[PDB]
C-alpha cells in the first residue's frame, strides 16, 4: 500500500484555496482513520495538524481516498504537508480492531507568498 | 601537542552510552503518552543480540502471544495476539512483500525491518501516540515477533521466589541471555537503520579493549574480574552488569504507579490509569541510565577470567589470549 499524494507543489496567494488529495493505492486493508502533518521550512520536525476552521477534511472509506482543503490561505500555511492512512486490523479472536500505521504521502510543498 | 586518537572512528561503536543511549539489560529510556497517560518503553538505538525474557512461574515462553483467549498456552507469553491478516509473527519475506510499495522500508536489513514493522502497531487507538512497541527477531526462523508487553523484569524475592510460596503468581520474569535465545535480538522502536556499522555484534578475537593514553593503548585501569568457563558466560555477566533502566529500587505488592515504572501499560481490558503522577522530585525520570553501566568485557580464554568494566574503551590491545565482548554483542559469535 502506498499513498498517492497530489499536488506535489503549490505556489499560492494569500486568501486563495488549496486541495490536497491522497489515495490509498494497493490496499488490502480498510481505511479506519487518517492523519495530516506539516513540516514548515525552518523546522524539519513534523507537527500534527488540527483539522478545524480553515482546515477541512473529507474521508471516503469506500474508495480509500481522503483530502485536505485549506481556505483563505495565510503565509503561516507554508510548509510540506503529508497525509497518512491508518488501517483497521481485526484480530482472529475478539471483535475489536487494532490500529495499524499506514504508508505516508510523498508530500505537498506549499508556498503562500503575498506580493512576491 | 596532539591530544587526538587514531582509534576514535573505530571505537565509536563501543562508545555505548552515545550510540545505544538507553539501558541494555533493561531498556526503558523514553516516556510516551497513550490516551493521556505516560508509559515507559524501550528506546536504545542498537539491537541486543542473544536477548530474551525468561518467565519464572510458567512453562510458556515469552514469544508466545499474550493471554486471555483460547490459543497459545495458559497465562500467555509477551507477544502480539493473532490478527487478520496475521501481522505477528511475520517472516522476512512476508515483511518485504508487505512493504513492497515502499522503497526505503522493503530494502531494510532484517532487524531494522522488524523494528519498523513493530512500530506500525498503534497502542490503544490513540492514532497520534508516540508510543511504539519493541520486537524480537529470530534469525533461525526469519520471524519478526512484535512484543505487546514492553516490561522486561518483575521479580522481587518476596512475591516471585521460584515455584514455592511466592504468595503465588501473577507474572515473574527477567531479561536473560539464555542458550535458547542465541538466535534472538531485542529491538526497540529506535533501532537505527545503520546499526550494522555503528553498533557492536561480533566479538573481537585476539583483542583486549584498552584506553588510549599518551599515544599508547594501556589496559583498562579499573576492572572487576569474574570466573567464566567460556565466552558465552562472560557475555552473560557483562549483560548482567550492563546499563539498566529497571526501577532499581525494588517494589513489594504491585501498585499502579510501580506497574508502569516497570514498563507495563495494561491489565488487559483497560489501561493502567495512574491518577497520582510524579510532579515532585523526579524530572519525570530517574531510572534512565542513558547507557551508563558495565557494558564491556575482556575475556581471557587462558585464565577463564571475564574482566568487566564501566568506562568506554578507546583503543584495542593485540592479545591472542583475549576476546573483546560487550553487553550488546552476540554471546557466541567471533570475528
Amino acid at each position: 500500500a502506498w499513498v498517492d499524494q497530489t499536488p506535489r507543489t503549490a505556489t499560492k496567494e494569500t486568501g486563495e484555496s488549496l486541495t490536497i488529495n491522497c489515495v490509498l493505492r494497493d490496499a488490502s486493508l480498510e481505511l479506519k482513520d487518517t492523519g495530516w502533518y506539516r513540516t514548515k521550512l525552518g523546522s524539519t520536525n513534523e507537527q500534527s495538524i488540527s483539522i478545524g476552521g480553515r482546515y477541512v477534511e473529507t474521508v471516503n472509506k469506500g474508495s480509500k481516498s481522503f483530502s485536505l482543503r485549506i481556505s483563505d490561505l495565510r503565509v503561516e500555511d507554508s510548509g510540506t504537508y503529508k497525509c497518512q492512512a491508518f488501517y483497521s486490523l481485526p484480530l482472529r479472536d475478539y471483535n475489536y480492531s487494532l490500529l495499524f500505521r499506514g504508508e505516508k504521502g510523498a508530500g505537498t510543498a506549499l508556498t503562500v507568498k503575498a506580493a512576491a | 601537542n596532539y591530544m587526538g586518537n587514531p582509534w576514535t572512528e573505530y571505537m565509536a561503536k563501543y562508545d555505548i552510552e552515545e550510540v545505544h543511549g538507553s539501558g541494555i539489560r533493561v531498556d526503558l529510556g523514553e516516556d510516551a503518552e497513550v490516551a493521556g497517560t505516560q508509559y515507559r518503553l524501550p528506546s536504545g538505538k542498537c539491537p541486543v543480540f542473544g536477548k530474551g525474557i525468561i518467565i519464572e512461574n510458567s512453562n510458556t515462553t515469552f514469544l508466545t502471544p499474550v493471554a486471555t483467549g483460547n490459543q497459545y498456552l495458559k497465562d500467555g507469553g509477551f507477544a502480539f495476539p493473532p490478527t487478520e491478516p496475521l501481522m505477528s509473527p511475520m517472516t522476512l519475506d512476508e515483511m518485504r512483500h508487505f512493504y513492497k510499495d515502499n522503497k526505503y522500508v522493503k530494502n531494510l536489513d532484517e532487524l531494522t525491518l522488524c523494528s519498523r514493522h513493530a512500530g506500525n502497531m498503534i497502542p490503544d487507538n490513540d492514532k497520534n501516540s508516540n508510543y511504539k512497541y519493541p520486537a524480537v527477531y529470530d534469525d533461525k526462523d526469519k520471524k519478526c515477533h512484535i512484543l505487546y508487553i514492553a516490561a522486561q523484569e518483575n521479580n522481587g524475592p518476596r512475591y516471585c521466589n521460584k515455584d514455592e510460596s511466592k504468595r503465588n503468581s501473577m507474572f515473574c520474569f527477567r531479561p536473560a541471555k539464555d542458550i535458547s535465545f542465541q538466535n534472538y535480538t531485542y529491538l526497540s522502536k529506535n533501532v537505527v537503520d545503520n546499526w550494522e556499522k555503528v553498533c557492536p555484534r561480533k566479538n573481537l578475537q585476539n583483542a583486549k579493549f584498552g584506553l588510549w593514553v599518551d599515544g599508547n593503548c594501556e589496559d583498562i585501569p579499573h576492572v572487576n574480574e569474574f570466573p567464566a568457563i567460556d565466552l558465552f558466560e562472560c557475555n552473560k555477566l557483562v549483560f548482567e552488569l550492563s546499563a539498566s533502566d529497571q526501577p532499581k529500587q525494588y517494589e513489594q505488592h504491585l501498585t499502579d504507579y510501580e506497574k508502569i515504572k516497570e514498563g507495563f501499560k495494561n491489565k488487559n481490558a483497560s489501561m493502567i490509569k495512574s491518577a497520582f503522577l510524579p510532579t515532585g522530585a523526579f524530572k519525570a525520570d530517574r531510572y534512565k541510565s542513558h547507557g551508563k553501566g558495565y557494558n564491556w568485557g575482556n575475556y581471557n580464554t587462558e585464565t577463564q577470567k571475564c574482566e568487566i568494566f564501566n568506562v568506554k574503551p578507546t583503543c584495542l590491545i593485540n592479545n591472542s589470549s583475549y576476546i573483546a565482548t560487550t553487553a550488546l554483542s552476540h554471546p557466541i559469535e567471533v570475528e
